[PDB]
């Protein structure tokens, strides 16, 4: 996914799969419009919810990505709050 | 079938959990974070998602909300300063539009403590009678001895 702004319902449904190599896709593929600068935010508690804990760093790693280039804009799945989604698990 | 258990710390939820899964008393920490895990019950697979309820990750349980077709809500019955704040989180989250018709299961544990409050008088604290629009059951449990759990699983696998 080069850039393709509307693509935001497939990624939803790749994001949580049971198969952890969609999940990753999906995440990778929300990373890759972003930085294009592309629609994002509908997706956030579906992106959150499997990574989160895990000492499995491939999903982190592409969480702990997205975290840095736009996760103020983002709180469907965020909201705000001192120890965000983007840390309250990540210690 | 999807189940999402949560309840302020130290409810006992972790505590249900491994007894259910390794029909082991376990010795938990706090969890900062969630357990999941899969049950077998009578031939339904359960997989529950047991999330931390402490501060931190009790501002986290949002996340878990989609996809949840029953919600095992865990309550202290012998303390008796954290029940308004326990009705108070689960108030908001019967509000949820993601937790909109799941079905709704109270468990009122450490009924095995001497002052342990009955599950009706949680069921008043808790204001379950008001509920309406959704399935919901309270169940007196022990999950040191298991009491309870079982017709728990059963109550919720008739969804």
């Amino acid at each position: 996914m080069d850039s393709e702004p509307p693509s935001e319902i497939s990624l939803k449904n790749d994001l949580e799969k049971g198969d952890v190599k969609s999940k990753t896709e999906a995440l990778k593929k929300v990373i890759i419009m972003i930085l294009n600068g592309e629609k994002l935010p509908g997706l956030l508690m579906t992106i959150i919810r499997f990574v989160l804990p895990l000492q499995d760093h491939t999903i982190k790693k592409l969480l702990l990505v997205f975290w840095e280039i736009v996760p103020k804009t983002t709180p469907d799945g965020r909201l705000l709050h001192e120890m965000i989604l983007v840390c309250d698990a990540y210690r | 079938m999807r189940i999402l258990m949560v309840g302020l710390d130290g409810a006992g939820k972790t505590t249900v959990l491994y007894k259910l899964k390794l029909g082991e008393v376990i010795t938990t920490i706090p969890t900062i974070g969630f357990n999941v895990e899969t049950v077998q019950y009578k031939n339904i697979s359960f997989t529950v998602w047991d999330v931390g309820g402490q501060d931190r990750i009790r501002s986290l349980w949002r996340h878990y909300y989609r996809n949840t077709e029953g919600v095992i809500f865990v309550v202290d019955s012998n303390d008796r300063s954290r029940i308004g704040e326990a009705r108070e989180v689960m108030q908001r989250m019967l509000n949820e539009d993601e937790l909109r018709n799941a079905a709704w299961l109270v468990f009122a544990n450490k009924q095995d403590l001497p002052e342990a409050m009955s599950a009706a008088e949680i069921t008043e604290k808790l204001g379950l009678h008001s509920i309406r629009n959704r399935p919901w059951f309270i169940q007196a449990t022990c999950a040191t001895s298991g009491e309870g759990l079982y017709e728990g699983l059963e109550w919720l696998s008739n969804s």
